[PDB]
């Protein structure tokens, strides 16, 4: 159970350091004064009933026809064709972490993400409001109903974006992460937006540097408008960070251009 | 860079006595002996004429 | 920079059992020793008062002393009590009697080598040594008697550290033991010759603090314990977290004490809010101010009223302004100048901590040094005479070998600290 | 003999609000954005031998 | 930790019957000597050993030496309820009594009986770690009693030495008598009791008769009773050495405090809530009232008015649930007392100390059931007027020469009265010089 | 998502100077056990294998 | 380098069975002889105690005399009986009578040939030989009387090789035997000469090591004689495993004689600690230095304090750093350099062995040569010369021969080793 990659959890906490149950990834594993290895054949490595449920369970065509849908209205109202800042803010209403440290996603909540689209609405008359309404309502009832709940009655945010971004590698998020890292000075879960702003890469960007078409400062200034608290105190936390690589992540295909544009995108030392 | 030393404790019960009581004046003070020391007194003096 | 802790007698090992309760809950020790806290402010100063068991384990740097193991069976089966070591309790097999003459010299020769062996292992397990700290009664009988012996072979051992003790005195309305004036008169004595600086807390202020302020229905020496155990944690607070203007017990000792033979202070410690009452009035640095001057948050008898203060300190702990700090100790110094000495220019010193204690947004611990506590050794002195001069319980004292000279060196020795008091209080520029 | 008394039952009803951390709430801070003027860069000194 | 209880003659084992029931009943040991078996409290407790010590099998035995001259007594011990739980060899007995006569114990059969009991004694003492003293009952009217009473003292004074000796004492009532001879053997006791004790409590059983009829609402008390209450008394000062409080008192403390000069060792005793159950019921029983309670003379169990005299020290003993501010609000009230006075060179007055643990209940008691009580023990110069009344009952008989020839033969000199006498008059001159204040001798 | 076997661990209130109630009067014996002079392991907790 | 050992009288016997016990433990030998070990580190120096026997076994170089096969008759039925050599086993037909000249005249020259050859057959079976090692007790007598008799021949045969001795040595406040006395001035007059090195114990200071420092509550001579056989398998560690700075016992002897009469050592184990304490105190380099020093873990009943420290040697088992040791013999004879003789300036020798004793995470063995072993030999001459002049029980000594003149000489021999310490003691350079 103690592999490199086996997921478990033990119990509630029991110091005040934490505030819910949490679940614990091994990284690194020395046998070196190990005299008796045991195993059970044909059963699961570590606690992670979690990820099981996830995997044995099966959601409808529907739903995923009404995601997919949902994520072209965003692409195209909310952005303006570019995927990146379309998909980062599809997941802006959930946030929030919990004790668990999770995000979760409770019905209202997801009424007012598919409204948020743009997408379902029409002449401001009475009777079309209405069915804009109800038209709403159905589509959120359905992609609400095809997801696992815990107590409290929310879903999961991973597992949804699971179906709308896709499936991602370790890779890429340790690469993620160690950019982060990287960017903090601090140890707190923020980013300032100075950092952002003096460690960007507009400057050798071939659409400012060969082709002239943009210029530098230009699209400097408009990558520093999409984080979304930029005008009030300039702290971007670690969601928001991986909201936008979710989205980046989701456009590109290859590992060796999704590497490569990683790496070039952030002159840090 | 000092670390910890070992102790070996002293005997006190034959120092306390009745007959030889503490009077005034006679507590433990520590001072330290003074050290001389030498001031330069480059300052040229004031001469406005 | 380690603080070493000394319990003496039945009211030193209560006192300490509720300190390191208190100093448990602040840190997240749990009681059975292991780390349970939730910031690394905690972790960072934790050696100051504990030492480290392995696999986690932390232990006081603490010595408990008593000739009667009571006491002692009491704060083991406590619910902290697990948390003392085994090795640190010394004890004897006959009671002080409430005698100084045989705490001091029969059985106090008898154990007091097993108590230096065991407070030169703690002092030397150290860094490095700040000044130790003492909690006793002087009416008592091994109280006072080991606690004096003791320090006088600390001051033997380790001359150039501190030497603090918290005392409890005589109240001036009722006697808990008879022969208290003696006690009291010989302990003074020893402590005006080997103290740094002393303490001194009457437990009818603690009574009329709790009935008055507090309004509780029901009070037990656990609630007065807490009272004790809250100040003395809280004057060491600058020596264990950060702040804005750090401070140190040698720094309080240098700006306290003007001359060597005036080191007895008055304390007191401030937010404390009646049961009924936190809805009527708002924290703030002046209403902390104001609870800290008032005599009735004093822990001695003698009022300000009749004297002037040479000096005082104020240790504030929480998130507040240094611009309100001095001009509260600006304007409280100009309103009341006839209460301090004129010819020291600025009586008060202030400090700042960052960490308050927990559930409260702010707190400050005062410390004052006031001339009016001549009040107090005077009427001391009278008892002392009205009982010697009749050798009203003497037959005790010298059976057990005291030489009489040694009543009339304390008597002369206190009455001259009374008069310099007195003459301090009259000076004049001229 | 008789059992003792305990008095955990029947607390206030908001018991779960009170805090046990010592230090609840983190520190506050907030950044700006920088205006690049051209004294962001003009303006600045050259090494005192730099040759076309 | 340890206590020693010696119990002489028919006063002393009559009232050890009483005690050793309480503090069986208060600690839990069965008559058979072994705790219960049907409770499960898992932890195994040790408080009982200050008066009991266990073998190994789990038995309890305690200790305490029953002596006497007659086997009557010990015999009615031997033969009662409590005759599995004693040791044979601790309960000791002689063929025949003293005959009221101080000098037939003393010099002709105290003298060989007492050989046994010191060996006895030595015997317990060897099986203690931390013993602090000796406890004794005995009454100074009877001839055994006083006789051997004062030679075990003294053999106790010279072998233990420093070790103190408190004595719980029976002293010949004011109307109320027994025997005709009584003075000579109280005079001639009392003359070994000043050299040989730490502490003397007194106890006349015309006080214990009229608190039994006023306050208890017994009509024909009898000695069971009185046995009863003195055993409540010795719980309540022992209680400071067996469970947890506020301020313990060690029994080392109470010679510092109540002493000032060595011959002024005589203490009066009283005790606050002594009610009936119908009483009980209409009154409640606050710290302030029994505090005032023990200050009445109608409270004491010796018949003497310490109005007729000026205090020198008091200790106040407070067991059950007391708060220290209570005890320090009545203890300054009762200072207000205009009836009160204490002498002018005694300023600090008053020892306190305060238990958490509640008198027990006897099944068959009279006393009520309280969650608190007060017990006293103080040093006053109005002790003097009962010396001076058994001192001219014993010169009126002393000038005829009454009855001196009974203690001549047994083995007195006649010089011996006259010596005794004469000590017991300084006596009354010590406590009239020692109440004399000193603004008047400037 | 259920919790696992292990449970949560619940913690006290903090102590404030002020606002305490007598909680150490609400025992109804107070039965003093001798430790110092008897044991010599003394009430030193050790836990089960 | 093989070593020798000789087991005399009954306390030898009995303490040679518990000695050879451990030591197979630790090399892992079963009590068949078949190794079962389970690290290379163990078989590499097995020569050093064990001889090999046919197919697999080994067989310990060791002697076993007495003058009543009771005590062998009881080890050999033993749990470890079985690994002894049948032909090694010597004994007589009637006791020593705890009588010294007995043993060293009569029985004693009547089988000590018997001994010298069975010796000198393990001697020149070696490859090459190290020092004799002899276990036995000065206040008996076939130990005292035969033991002398069989050191005197081993150092006439063997001269250039190490003579080392452990022996007990009679409590100040109890005696054992009537006799002591005299035995133990005759063994001593013996062994100042004869010896190279003697370690010496107080049974009484192995009771308070038990009682104060371990606690058990119901110790067997089994305890003390594992106390004994731990720090007497401790001193020759280095010998028999690989470390940082190797050292021998004849490097100790060079390093811990000034004078070739200064031959007399106390001895301390460390990591002793009792089972309710462990949780409490973490092993470390300055607790192994802390309780090398304290005298309560010091075997002898004479009190460092009141002597000073000619020389000291301290072995370390265990990997650490060499700055913490060298670090620690500096501190402590820097801060009580009272207690050290000033005209030596380093008065310590450190030695470190990789391989700690199993189941403990280091320890320490202390060898120490202090002056303040000169009160115990004056205590003995005092009740010798007490004995003496009522010529007590001398008719048992003289009816076998003695003459007096003997016990003259060994009391004026043990008075002047007395003054030589003394002067020493107060010795000064000018
Ligand atoms: N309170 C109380 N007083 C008692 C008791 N028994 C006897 N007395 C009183 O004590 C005095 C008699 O003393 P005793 O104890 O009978 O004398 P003794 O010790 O037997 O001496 P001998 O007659 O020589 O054997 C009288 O004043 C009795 O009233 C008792 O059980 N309780
Ligand atoms: N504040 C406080 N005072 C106490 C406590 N216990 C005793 N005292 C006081 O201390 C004095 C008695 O001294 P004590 O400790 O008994 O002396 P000892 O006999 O030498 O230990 C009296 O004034 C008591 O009121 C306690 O727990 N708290
Ligand atoms: N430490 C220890 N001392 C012992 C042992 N056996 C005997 N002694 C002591 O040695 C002395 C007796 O000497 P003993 O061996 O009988 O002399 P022998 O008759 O010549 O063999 C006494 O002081 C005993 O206490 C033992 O196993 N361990
Ligand atoms: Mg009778």
């Amino acid at each position: 159970d103690f592999q490199i990659g086996s997921i478990f959890t033990l119990g509630g906490p029991l110091n005040q350091r934490d505030d819910g149950q949490k679940r614990y990834k091994v990284v690194h594993c020395d046998d070196s004064q190990l005299r008796t290895r045991t195993g059970k054949t044909l059963a699961f490595i570590g606690n992670n009933v979690s990820g099981l449920l996830q995997q044995t369970h099966r959601v409808s065509g529907e739903a995923i026809d009404a995601l997919k849908r949902i994520r072209e209205a965003y692409i195209f109202n909310v952005g303006n064709g570019i995927p990146e800042v379309g998909i980062k803010a599809m997941g802006r209403h959930f946030r929030k972490v919990g004790s668990d440290g999770r995000r979760w996603m409770s019905y209202e909540g997801i009424v007012r993400f598919v409204k948020d689209s743009r997408n379902f609405n029409a002449t401001l008359s009475f009777s079309d409001t209405q069915r804009t309404e109800e038209d709403v309502n159905t589509v959120a009832t359905c992609i609400y109903n095809a997801f696992p709940k815990n107590e409290e009655e929310c879903i999961d945010y991973d597992f949804f974006m699971d179906y709308v971004r896709g499936p991602m590698s370790q890779e890429r998020k340790d690469a993620v992460w160690n950019i982060f890292r990287r960017m903090d000075y601090d140890r707190d879960g923020n980013l300032n937006i100075i950092d952002i702003q003096a460690c960007y890469n507009t400057q050798d960007h071939p659409t400012c540097s060969v082709d002239h078409l943009f210029q530098s400062d230009k699209m400097l200034k408009g990558f520093l408008t999409i984080w979304d608290e930029n005008e009030r105190c300039g702290l971007v936390p670690y969601a928001e960070f991986l909201d936008y690589y979710n989205g980046v992540s989701a456009v590109l295909e290859d590992d060796k251009v999704f590497f490569d544009v990683l790496n070039n995108q952030w002159k840090l030392l | 860079f000092k670390q910890r030393d070992a102790v070996i404790g002293p005997i006190v019960n034959d120092t306390v006595d009745p007959k030889n009581f503490l009077r005034t004046g006679q507590g433990i003070k520590h001072i330290v002996p003074p050290v001389p020391h030498k001031k330069q007194h480059r300052k040229d003096f004031l001469d406005c004429g | 920079r380690e603080i070493v802790c000394v319990q003496a007698g039945q009211c030193g090992n209560q006192i300490g059992s509720k300190f390191w309760e208190v100093i448990s809950d602040e840190h997240g020790v749990d009681p059975t020793g292991t780390y349970q806290g939730d910031s690394d402010l905690q972790l960072e100063r934790i050696n100051v008062y504990f030492d480290e068991a392995t696999g986690g384990r932390y232990v006081p740097r603490s010595v408990l002393i008593d000739l009667e193991p009571g006491t002692m069976d009491s704060v083991r089966a406590g619910p902290y009590g697990q948390i003392f070591r085994p090795d640190n309790f010394i004890f004897g097999q006959s009671g002080a009697g409430n005698n100084w003459a045989k705490g001091h010299y029969t059985e106090g020769a008898e154990l007091i080598d097993s108590v230096l062996d065991v407070c030169c292992k703690e002092a030397e397990s150290c860094d490095c040594l700040q000044g130790f700290q003492i909690c006793h009664s002087l009416g008592g009988g091994t109280g006072s008697g080991m606690g004096t012996l003791l320090i006088s072979k600390l001051r033997e051992q380790y001359p150039d550290r501190i030497m603090m003790t918290f005392s409890i005195i005589p109240s001036p309305k009722v006697s808990d033991t008879v022969v208290e004036p003696y006690n009291t008169t010989l302990s003074v004595h020893q402590l005006v010759e080997n103290s740094d600086e002393s303490m001194c807390i009457d437990n009818e202020a603690l009574y009329d603090i709790c009935f008055r302020t507090l309004k509780l229905t029901t009070p037990t020496f656990g609630d007065l314990n807490h009272l004790v155990s809250a100040v003395v944690s809280g004057v060491t607070c600058c020596l264990r977290f950060p702040g804005q203007l750090n401070s140190d017990l040698r720094k309080l000792a240098v700006n306290l004490v003007p001359f060597p033979r005036l080191h007895f202070f008055m304390m007191g410690f401030a937010p404390l809010t009646s049961r009924g009452s936190q809805q009527y009035r708002g924290l703030s640095v002046p209403e902390l101010t104001q609870q800290m001057f008032d005599a009735k948050n004093m822990m001695q008898a003698a009022d300000p009223r009749h004297g002037r203060y040479l000096t005082a300190s104020a240790l504030f702990r929480g998130r507040m302004s240094t611009k309100e700090v001095d001009e509260q100790m600006l304007n409280v110094q100009n309103k009341n100048s006839s209460y301090f000495i004129e010819w020291i220019p600025n009586n008060i010193k202030s400090s700042v901590c960052d960490i308050p204690p927990k559930g409260l947004k702010m707190a400050v611990t005062f410390i004052g040094n006031n001339t009016c506590i001549q009040e107090m050794f005077r009427r001391v002195g009278e008892q002392f005479t009205l009982m010697f001069r009749r050798k009203a319980f003497l037959h005790w004292y010298t059976g057990e070998g005291m030489d009489e000279m040694e009543f009339t060196e304390a008597e002369s020795n206190m009455n001259d600290l009374v008069s310099e008091y007195q003459q301090y209080q009259d000076a004049t520029i001229e | 003999r008789e059992p003792d008394d305990v008095a955990g039952k029947k607390p206030h009803c908001f018991e779960m609000e009170l805090n046990r951390k010592l230090v609840p709430f983190p520190e506050d801070k907030t950044s700006l954005p920088r205006i690049l003027d051209y004294s962001h860069v003009g303006l600045h000194r050259l090494r005192d031998g730099a040759e076309d | 930790r340890e206590a020693i209880c010696i119990h002489i003659g028919q006063a002393g084992c009559q009232v050890g019957n009483a005690c050793w029931e309480l503090f069986c009943l208060e600690h839990g040991i069965q008559p058979d000597g072994a705790m219960p078996s049907d409770k499960t409290i898992g932890v195994e407790d040790d408080a009982f050993n200050t008066f009991f010590s266990e073998t190994g099998a789990g038995k309890h035995v305690p200790r305490a030496v029953f002596l006497d001259l007659e086997p009557t007594v010990v015999d009615e011990v031997r033969t009662g309820t409590y005759r599995q739980l004693f040791h044979p060899e601790q309960l000791i007995s002689g063929k025949e009594d003293a005959a009221n006569n101080y000098a037939r114990g003393h010099y002709t059969i105290g003298k060989e009986i007492v050989d046994l009991c010191l060996d006895r004694i030595r015997k317990l003492a060897d099986n203690c770690t931390g013993l602090q003293g000796f406890l004794v009952y005995h009454a100074v009217g009877g001839g055994t009693g006083s006789g051997l009473g004062a030679l075990l003292l003294e053999r106790l004074s010279v072998d233990y030495g420093k070790k103190s000796k408190l004595g719980y004492t029976v002293y010949p009532s004011p109307q109320v008598s027994t025997a005709v001879v009584e003075p000579y053997n109280s005079v001639l006791s009392t003359h070994s009791l000043l050299e040989h004790t730490d502490v003397a409590a007194m106890l006349d059983n015309e006080a214990i008769y009229d608190l039994t009829r006023r306050n208890l609402d017994i009509e024909r008390p009898t000695y069971t009773n009185l046995n009863r209450l003195i055993g409540q008394v010795v719980s309540s000062l022992t209680a400071s050495l067996r469970f947890d409080g506020a301020l313990n008192v060690d029994l080392t403390e109470f010679q510092t405090n109540l002493v000032p000069y060595p011959r002024i060792h005589f203490v009066l005793t009283s005790y606050a809530p002594v009610i009936s159950a119908e009483k009980a019921y209409h009154e409640q029983l606050s710290v302030s009232e029994i505090s005032n309670a023990v200050f009445e003379p109608a409270s004491m169990m010796t018949k003497c008015d310490p109005r007729h005299g000026k205090y020198m020290a008091c200790c106040l003993m407070y067991r059950g649930d007391v708060v220290p501010k209570d005890v320090n609000a009545a203890v300054a009230t009762i200072k207000t007392k205009r009836t009160i006075q204490f002498v002018d060179w005694s300023p600090t007055g008053f020892k306190c100390g305060i238990n958490y643990q509640p008198p027990t209940v006897v099944p068959g008691g009279d006393l009520a059931k309280v969650q608190r009580a007060v017990c006293m023990i103080a040093n006053s110069t109005a002790i003097a007027e009962v010396f001076a009344r058994i001192d001219h009952k014993f010169d009126l008989m002393y000038s005829k020469r009454a009855f001196v020839h009974w203690y001549v033969g047994e083995g007195m000199e006649e010089g011996e009265f006259s010596e005794a006498r004469e000590d017991l008059a300084a006596l009354e001159k010590d406590y009239e010089e020692v109440g004399a204040e000193s603004a008047d001798m400037d | 998502y259920q919790q696992s076997r292990a449970l949560k661990k619940e913690f006290s209130l903090p102590m404030v100077p002020g606002m305490t109630c007598g909680e150490e009067m609400l025992r109804r014996s107070y039965h003093r056990t001798q430790v110092h002079g008897r044991k010599y392991d003394t009430n030193t907790h050790i836990d089960g294998v």
